[PDB]
């Protein structure tokens, strides 16, 4: 209420205009949710709505957090953000510590409901323009604006970064290796600490928070045993590329080395060291699929040197923070999918697979929007930072889906596929 | 009179300045004119004359253009306008008769010259200033400014529709039972209310905005049962489009199909059935629209065969929120499909058709798949629900498709239903390589300067063949090619291609198309028992390949 703080005074990157995004059209069902939350938000002060003077917009949608509970508002901030965080990332440079990937276990936390206190420059909330859709068009729509920090934007976990680091620094002084990352509106910290080490350890800095501020937390494991997530507490000293096995065919057959072969071929683009040709020379007869033709001894000595030569990677390994990592997914079977992400076509800097039986809950469209948002974390995780996904799923289709099994609060840039894999092999 | 509405103040885009637009002096008659209207403008309190300190100036026109009784007054401010900021989008969207549900009375009303009523922010009226000289020389160049929204200001309809939004507001409050809706300055109230009872509120409102010095001249609710709005007419409980004419004649040029493929698809939402894959086909022509156009045989079909649809008047349903949407479709015919949306029995609320999309060679079933899309999509926007679907096809076969599939997708709760067309997988492939089966190192190729190729191949039975082509590419030769394989194969075969494209095409288990020589080797395919194709790198040295490719020395060498 009447007790405020200062305003850094914000500005867009010079030359840009307001965001003017379309908003999406959301279910009765999630409208009726955003009626009530940005009402609330009305009364608390934090958001207020306006009028035709202002024409910009920002896309937002209801989603059920931390397991279907109680619905969620969530901004879809992609553009301001790259419209006034990118030269604004040239000052408020919130910096990223590389060993975290290195450490043993990470944990998220949602420091969001904090930047709900700093007000915005008079001139800026302008900007926050958001509107929320009046079913089949009817109304005109409820149209808001923003008077604090708004979660989405990068431009105010920023901002907080004041706060922030004193509200940790003490409990960083206590614990020194105990990374911690801010990425906008969450806390990843990193510690090889075990398991209830960390935990508590976790919870610790959980309290310390809470008293610092009332920035409160989520209250992720009760005393209470159950099904539900095994918390966002990863394991990054884990990930590999090492599933990408040349078949073990003792039962070599015409058809087979063929397969072989052509896997060889294209998988010549990333390892620039494989040759098939002698082995090509072995299935060079014009036979029967299913046969038999081991032969070659001058040729399974390709078979093992190549078949190793997967062990030990190429040079492709230089993150280039100058260009964009792109991500890209691969259904693989019921339930099985994959990716890598590289800046360059066959510089994956890394590649791995989501595995998850299509059957308790089969919906691709989950999958895949887990998945990504699985991926999102790596990619965040170590270079601290959105790729740019390649879903293989129609525009249309997911346009109208991920918003109801994602339950994350960044949205990274992505796009559609509408081209199969010739790369659908094992890997 | 005008309303005491707080004014919203509008500021000139950054750097900006207002028009310094003069006006080519008009007729000197109608001159007297523009006076006589601002007088009595400037006396309705719209107008403040004042020419000193304001430089900015806009031309003043004026004639007489509709159905009237006497001279009408134009400026517009086009300069200004764009001197001026960017407001909210006034209607990005419009709503959809189909989804808005029944009520016993409705009656609209026109908000009178809505814009005037409303006051221009103090500030920007400056700008709105004009000039009406009076005669060729003797003028003193009475100069005038607005204080209500101008006739052509960019702000003017937001603004307004603000402004009314507001000022509805307390009213609707203290009347929360009967619906409003605004429409350039018009505006819809319906409710269920006993006609008078109905009449009732209507006076309530009507005195309501009265208070706020808009203008409603309606007598008892003066309305047209029948309602003209985008094109629909509609009533308390029925929505259709009545004026659709779907004209006849010989000199049939390319404005025209179009004109009738936009008549023709209009219609659709509300007419179950409707067809325009040929009559769109061909407007496929390039930029030439006074030239005539060959409605070939197929065309006229489609057009009378849905003349006759046309012809004979439908109509539609409203929504009623406390039931289930329903989805149901069929395939009427290759490429084409169709939907339509009811909540009880056969009355119908929302027809319309997905037309087959750009990817040459598709399946039918994903076709289908791509099809429930649009219509989920719609109840969204629509009723903000999902219809629960009403699919003309199995769902093992459904099933077995997306589990195969590459890309993703998600079906909703959905029955199978028995009628005619029926999506289904009609060839399969096989999945190892046919133990026994003829192997068949199909090739092909083409000097595409040439324009000719060669299809053929040899099974592994030391088994040759060859046939030399006119008019074909490296790619058109390996389908062909492939084509061969399956005509002289067996029940069972293993085919083997070094086509990427085809590979994938034959992958892609599509069907009906428009490239005979695939409609052929699909109809083989489904001919077929047991097919097994693979692909490999067709130079890669493969000696099945090295063959295949050694005989390409019968067209040239190099
Ligand atoms: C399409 C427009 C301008 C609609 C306004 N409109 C009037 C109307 C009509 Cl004319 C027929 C069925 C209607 N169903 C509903 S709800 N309405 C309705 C209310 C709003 C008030």
């Amino acid at each position: 209420p009447i007790s405020p703080i200062e305003t850094v005074p914000v500005k867009l990157k010079p030359g840009m205009d307001g965001p003017k995004v379309k908003q999406w059209p959301l279910t009765e069902e999630k409208i009726k949710a955003l009626v009530e939350i940005c009402t609330e938000m009305e009364k608390e002060g934090k958001i207020s709505k306006i009028g035709p003077e202002n024409p910009y917009n920002t896309p937002v949608f209801a989603i059920k957090k931390k397991d279907s509970t109680k619905w969620r508002k969530l901004v879809d901030f992609r553009e301001l953000n790259k419209r006034t965080q990118d030269f604004w990332e040239v000052q408020l440079g919130i910096p990223h510590p590389a060993g975290l990937k290195k450490k043993k276990s990470v944990t998220v936390l949602d420091v969001g409901d904090a930047y709900f206190s700093v007000p915005l420059d008079e001139d800026f909330r302008k900007y926050t323009a958001f509107t929320i859709p009046s079913i089949n068009n009817e109304t005109p729509g409820i149209r808001y604006q923003y008077n604090v920090l708004p979660q989405g934007w990068k431009g105010s976990p920023a901002i907080f970064q004041s706060s922030m680091t004193k509200i940790l620094e003490p409990f960083k002084k206590q614990n020194p290796d105990i990374v911690i990352c801010q990425y906008m509106d969450d806390l990843y910290v990193g510690s090889d600490l075990e398991i209830g080490q960390h935990r508590t350890k976790i919870e610790e800095l959980r309290q310390h928070l809470l008293r610092w501020g009332l920035t409160t937390p989520d209250k992720k494991h009760q005393k209470e045993p159950p099904f539900l997530w095994m918390g966002y507490e990863l394991h990054p000293d884990k990930w590999t590329v090492q599933p990408i096995v040349l078949p073990e065919k003792d039962s070599w057959t015409v058809n087979d080395i063929q397969k072989l072969v052509g896997k060889l071929n294209w998988a010549s683009q990333i390892y620039p060291g494989i040759k098939v040709r002698q082995l090509s020379k072995l299935l060079r007869g014009t036979k029967a699929l299913t046969e038999v033709i081991p032969l070659t001894e001058e040729a399974e000595l390709e078979l093992a040197e190549n078949r190793e030569i997967l062990k030990e990677p190429v040079h492709g390994v230089y993150y280039d923070p100058s260009k964009d990592l792109i991500a890209e997914i691969q259904k693989q079977g019921q339930g099985q999918w994959t990716y890598q992400i590289y800046q360059e076509p066959f510089k994956n800097l890394k590649t791995g697979k989501y595995a998850r039986m299509r059957g308790a809950h089969t919906n691709d469209v989950k999958q895949l929007t887990e998945a990504v948002q699985k991926i999102t974390t790596e990619s965040i995780v170590i270079w601290g930072k959105t790729p740019k996904f390649k879903l293989p799923i129609q525009k249309e289709t997911w346009e109208t889906w991920w918003t109801e099994y994602w339950q994350a609060t960044w949205i990274p840039e992505w796009e559609f596929v509408n081209t199969p894999p010739l790369v659908k092999l094992w890997y | 009179p005008i309303s005491p509405i707080e004014t919203v103040p509008v500021k000139l885009k950054p750097g900006m300045d207002g028009p310094k637009v003069k006006q080519w002096p008009l007729t000197e008659e109608k001159i007297k004119a523009l006076v006589e209207i601002c007088t009595e403008m400037e006396k309705e309190g719209k107008i403040s004359k004042i020419g000193p300190e304001n430089p900015y100036n806009t031309p003043v026109f004026a004639i007489k253009k509709k159905d009237s009784t006497k001279w009408r007054k134009l400026v517009d401010f086009r300069e200004l306008n764009k001197r001026t900021q960017d407001f909210w989008e006034v209607q990005l969207g419009i709503p959809h008769p189909a989804g808005l549900k029944k009520k016993k009375s409705v009656t609209v009303l026109d908000v009178g010259d809505a814009y005037f009523s409303v006051p221009l922010d103090e500030d920007f009226r400056k700008y709105t200033a004009f000039t009406i000289p009076s005669i060729n020389n003797e003028t003193p160049g009475i100069r005038y400014q607005y204080n209500v929204l101008p006739q052509g200001w960019k702000g003017s309809p937001a603004i307004f529709q603000s402004s009314m939004t507001k000022i509805l507001e307390p009213f609707k409050k203290q009347n929360p039972d009967i619906v409003i809706c605004q429409y350039m300055d018009d505006l819809y109230v319906g409710s269920d209310l006993e006609i008078g009872q109905h009449r009732t509120k209507i006076e309530e409102l009507r005195q309501h905005l009265l208070r706020w010095g808009l203008t409603t001249p309606d007598k008892k609710h003066q309305k047209e049962p029948p309602f003209l709005w985008m094109g629909y007419e509609l009533h308390p409980d029925k929505w259709t489009v009545q004026p659709i004419v779907l004209p006849e004649k010989d000199s049939w040029t390319v404005n025209d199909i179009q004109k009738l493929v936009g008549k023709l698809n209009w219609a659709s939402q509300i007419y179950p059935g409707i067809k325009v894959r040929q009559l769109s086909k061909l407007l496929r022509g390039t930029k030439a629209l006074t030239e005539v156009i060959p409605l070939t045989e197929e065309a006229e079909l489609e057009l009378a065969e849905n003349r006759e649809i046309l012809k004979e008047p439908v109509h539609g349903v409203y929504y009623d929120p406390s039931k289930d949407l329903i989805a149901e479709i069929q395939k009427q015919g290759q490429g084409q499909w169709t939907y339509q949306i009811y909540q009880e029995p056969f009355k119908n609320l929302k027809t319309g058709k997905y037309a087959r999309m750009r990817g040459a060679h598709t399946n039918d079933v994903k076709q289908l798949t791509e099809a429930v899309q649009k219509i989920t999509t719609e109840s969204i926007v629509i009723w903000g629900k999902t219809p629960k679907f009403k699919l003309p096809i199995q769902k093992e076969t459904w099933e077995t498709w997306w589990t195969e599939y590459w890309q993703a997708t998600w079906i909703p709760e959905w029955e199978f239903v028995n009628t005619p067309p029926l999506v289904k997988l009609w060839y399969q492939l096989e999945k190892e390589p046919i133990v026994g089966a003829e192997t068949f190192y199909v090739d092909g190729a083409a000097n595409r300067e040439t324009k000719l190729g060669k299809a053929g191949y040899v099974t592994n039975k030391g088994r040759q063949k060859v046939v030399p082509l006119t008019n074909t590419t490296n790619q058109k030769t390996e389908l062909q090619a492939i084509y061969l394989a399956l005509q002289d194969s067996g029940l069972e075969v293993n085919i083997v291609t070094d086509s990427q494209y085809a590979l994938g095409i034959i992958q892609a288990q599509p069907d009906k198309s428009e490239s005979e020589l695939v409609n052929q080797i699909i109809e083989q395919l489904i001919k077929k028992e047991k097919v097994y194709l693979a692909w490999v790198p067709a130079h890669k040295g493969i000696g099945g390949n090295e063959q295949v490719d050694k005989l390409v020395s019968a067209g040239i060498r190099k």
